RNA sequence: UAACUUCGGGAGAAGGGGUGCCUGCGGGUGCGUAACCCGCAGGUCGCAGUGACUAGGGGGGCCCGACUGUUUAAUAAAAA
RNA sequence: GGUCAGGUCGAGCCCGGGCUCCGUGAGGGGGGAGAAGUCGUAACAAGGUAGCCGUAGGGGAACCUACGGCUCGAUC
RNA sequence: ACGGCUUUUCCGGAGUGUAAAAAGCUCCGGGAAUAAGGGCUGGGCAAGGCCGGUGGCAGCCGCCGCGGUAAUACCGGCGGCCCGAGUGGUGGCCACUAUUAUUGGGCCUAAAGCGGCCGUAGCCGGGCCCGUAAGUCCCUGGCGAAAUCCCACGGCUCAACCGUGGGGCUCGCUGGGGAUACUGCGGGCCUUGGGACCGGGAGAGGCCGGGGGUACCCCCGGGGUAGGGGUGAAAUCCUAUAAUCCCGGGGGGACCGCCAGUGGCGAAGGCGCCCGGCUGGAACGGGUCCGACGGUGAGGGCCGAAGGCCAGGGGAGCGAACCGGAUUAGAUACCCGGGUAGUCCUGGCUGUAAAGGAUGCGGGCUAGGUGUCGGGCGAGCUUCGAGCUCGCCCGGUGCCGUAGGGAAGCCGUUAAGCCCGCCGCCUGGGGAGUACGGCCGCAAGGCUGAAACUUAAAGGAAUUGGCGGGGGAGCACUACAAGGGGUGGAGCGUGCGGU
RNA sequence: GGUGGGGUAACGGCCCACCAAGCCGAAGAUCGGUACGGGCCGUGAGAGCGGGAGCCCGGAGAUGGACACUGAGACACGGGUCC
């Protein structure tokens, strides 16, 4: 059965975008998954994004812009130090600061980068590049 | 899939997302309430109790509208019931497969070959058991309750 | 034909006990673990032996290959046990004695065994009367 | 018994079944002159 | 408390410890301190306490006959 | 400190019973190596009766047959 | 080769050093004087196609492999290469090894998916709201000795070594403060997954009972003579006590022909004559009911082809064992004539298959095309039929096929593609599913399951060729079919083998 | 495990008398094999794998066992008793 939406909704991202789909739709919504879709938004993976009511836990349509090379979700949800973040750069991106793991912290899901500035952790939930 | 049969029949309901009674709806609150009492009185089931305030009544559902006694919660079939008192001692359903399951044995006692039939009476106690555990987490019954095949013939 | 399994944040010790139960199948680990060469190493683990001449014989090469090569049998002080030692060399064979003292030592061969077309031999000679056999056999020194 | 599906190849070899009947045959004997 | 086993046996295998008398307590069935049994503590005597009487010695191999049973009354009881 | 009695710790020796390891014991059983042996030809082509798996019974040896199964089966 | 220079080291000496010595250090006298070996030389791997010796012998060889009278591969000579006061040999550990795989391996055909299902613990778990801070993150006190490790500077000449400062390591523990995204926990609200229920239908799904289909076998009564059967050819065998064959009757025991289909139902094994009764599951159409009740599941439970076993029945046809006839050098077989167990029914045990889609199960996503089964919807015909044709949705069942995957064969929405879970199994070929031990079973057997030793390959896909007592086209008097003449039998000429 | 005591420098089934049936275990008790534990050392890019004799801290032993005297400290390597 379904154990993951978050995982699902980026496979279903990352297949779709290897075909050159123009819009995809994720079913079903949450609020994880909507803050994930407004981090890819503002780092610039994806574009427009929208929420849509069904009744049930609802959809999001979703625009690619073709510039998703991979996208999927971090399990399990290691958690991560201010100082342990090169190790899991390493592991998860080709290059130093080229794609951005997506952590939940205290104070909500945000770019690794972003917790560096911060200065705080949490736990990866994703990564996209 | 199937829970046993592991096949992926997609056959249900696709209700539209309301929010709200449709405006044609011709009874109000409490005449669909007395309707499900009188239903009930009549021995039907909550599912029957439904269909039938849908197909003759022309309801779509009872759960669109809101609880007069509870605004943080909708109305529902069973709640009108336990309201007036008159809600199954025990879950339909789990009695529902009790009773089958009975059926079944009672044959099985006079067809003692039939190992088909009796690999369905298993996959029904399989089902009873998992009902009654989850029951018994959620306190629906008490906690000392067990289904016991002789037993189950006073309860049918 | 799945996701291999366990990977689940709290699976740490059904992970561990996969790892540990599938461990056994590697030959190497299950023979160091449980220490099976030195039951039954005539040497008792060590790098070379010391043993007394019995005779000396000669064995057929391996095919395709045709000769004979000249080895001893050896009885090691440690233990008593007799085994057949190789003697490298153009003309090793004349200058070992019956009952003579030779210091045997293990012979290349893959893993621990035997080497080249001569099976069953896994050691060689080295020192004869406390004398090396290959200044024996260059003839720079005597046998004493 | 437990199932070694290569054995079934015949390419220089004898075939399985002749073999599985000669080792149940040896097994019997091993018992009888053990004791068992 | 073993080999073996026809799973019933072998078996009381083998092997080890105690056992009298006296002064009291406790338990069973019991109306009963009636009657018959079952335990506990202490003291004490001798070489020896089932002190007389009554009262198995044991274990490991092989052949024959499966077993209980019958036989030459008066030299053969056995594998017959 | 001698002698006697009692209460403890208690080595050593003896007997019985478990557990582990170590060395042999005439002979028997197969296993692997070897060489340029004897009998036949079982598989590889439709390998000359297609091959093979499970069970059962036979035969000097490879396999022979019966029941159920697969193609890892050539032809039409 | 000639002419020069230095003394780290070498020899001797004076001081300083040491508790006393010695070693070191400064200086003086002599003098290039006192000082290079080890492995390798076909590739992997830098270095010889040079010369003498041995001729499958000696030998070499971690692996490939070399040596058989022409050796750059063995021994030695002369060259050459790698390190160098070191250089080689043997055993052990790590890397090699993504051959132990959390990072980070595989299970269709190479090792590997339990024969199949239901379920206990464990692991993994739908959406929203609120509360706690257990987990998690941040900050801040007390700790985790020194040496060891890294950096800068300073002292032994620099260095090794020590000293002064900074950091790390001891995989972490503990007193407090803050955060609330996530997970855990408690409460509340939902329906999407999964269950329950109603409606019209589909199917060799299962059990019980009752009525049939021809066919085969036997027995009796008629017809009728001498054969029948069987093979490549025969024989055994049946037949005169009237066979084969035709006809009129009686009895029995298995199996349900064509229709039949890449067809349908079942977890799998399996399940086809026809009506009646009982019974399980699934697909479809549901603004119906409950409200996460779910997935997988170590242990454990249930079913499970054929064969076999226990006991009681039955036994038509087939037919292990066996007995006869043939073929063959032999035939314990293939072929033919008989034939017991069995095949069948009732009650149990056995739990084994190429039980194979050689492919575990649940969820989401990733071009299409074309058949067929069930249901529903729309349209057109209709002999108005539960009839026919076309299109669409859902669920099964086949084929081709695009992106992509794979060693390839091929798979490709029924993935063997990318993801999220759970269990099972594999770690070179044999030894070996063997030995020992334990459990189960009446037995046969079932489950569990090694070592010593041996081996360099075993194994998979595909390519070219050579073959087939495979198929299809062709051709040939050193092939045949139709024919002419001969050789093979005698003496001799000549050439072989032998003596 | 408890109720009450003895002994100990001290709490304690450490031991004693009396009450009950508790305690451990497939998250692997018991039993068997091996081994002094750690700071650390070897190796690898790292994850990790292997070792843990020499230096430091801690623990044990003095031919194999069992006992005691003196002393703050021993049941004491170059003190004592027995087998």
């Amino acid at each position: 059965t379904l154990l993951d939406p978050l995982a699902n909704a980026l496979s279903h991202i990352t297949n779709s975008e290897r075909v050159g789909k123009r819009e995809v739709y994720i079913k079903p919504a949450s609020k994880l998954i909507g803050e994930v879709l407004r981090v890819m938004q503002k780092y610039g993976y994806i574009g427009e994004f929208e929420f849509i009511d069904d009744g049930r836990a609802g959809v999001y349509r979703v625009q690619l812009l073709g510039r998703i090379n991979k996208a999927g979700a971090i399990k399990p949800r290691f958690p991560v130090k201010v100082s342990e973040f090169e190790k899991w750069e390493k592991r998860f991106l080709p290059a130093f600061e080229f794609g951005i793991l997506i952590v939940s912290t205290s104070q909500g899901v945000m770019s690794h980068k972003e917790a560096i500035e911060k200065g705080i952790g949490g736990r990866l939930i994703a990564y996209v590049y | 899939a199937r829970m046993h049969a592991r096949k992926r029949g997609k056959s249900g309901s696709k209700r539209p997302p309301r929010t709200a009674p449709p405006i044609w709806v011709e009874y109000t609150v409490e005449e669909i309430e007395n309707l499900v009492v009188k239903l009930r009185k009549e021995g039907y089931s909550t599912a029957m109790i439904g269909t039938i305030l849908r197909d003759q009544y022309g309801i779509p559902s009872v759960k669109l509208f809101k609880d007069p006694d509870n605004p943080n919660r909708n109305l529902t079939i069973t709640r009108i019931l336990e309201k007036h008192g008159l809600a199954p001692e025990i879950p339909e359903d789990l009695m529902f497969l009790i009773r089958r399951a009975v059926n079944l044995r009672k044959h099985l006692e006079q067809h003692p070959k039939d190992l088909h039939s009796m690999r369905g009476l298993q996959l029904i106690e399989s089902k009873i058991r998992r009902l009654v555990k989850y029951y018994k987490r959620k306190g629906k019954l008490p906690k000392n309750w067990r289904y016991d095949p002789e037993t189950a013939k006073l309860l049918v | 034909p799945g996701k291999k399994a366990p990977n689940g944040e709290f699976a740490g010790r059904k992970l561990k006990l996969k790892r540990k139960k599938f461990r056994w199948s590697d030959i190497r680990y299950k023979r160091r673990v449980l220490r099976l060469k030195e039951k039954s190493d005539p040497l008792e683990g060590a790098p070379q032996a010391r043993g007394i001449v019995l005779e000396k014989i000669a064995v057929e090469a391996k095919q395709p290959n045709s000769g004979m090569r000249k080895a001893v049998r050896v009885q090691l002080i440690k233990n008593g046990k007799v085994v057949t030692a190789f003697c490298p060399g153009d003309g090793a064979i004349k200058f070992i004695d019956e009952h003579d003292e030779v210091i045997i030592e293990g012979i290349g061969g893959p893993k621990g065994g035997s080497m080249g077309d001569i099976p069953g031999i896994r050691y060689k000679v080295v020192k004869v009367n406390r004398v090396s056999l290959k200044e024996l056999v260059k003839g720079r020194k005597e046998k004493p | 018994m437990k199932r070694r599906p290569r054995k079934w190849k015949k390419k220089g070899r004898m075939r399985w079944k002749w073999i599985k009947k000669r080792i149940r045959r040896l097994k019997r004997q091993r018992k009888k002159e053990r004791g068992l």
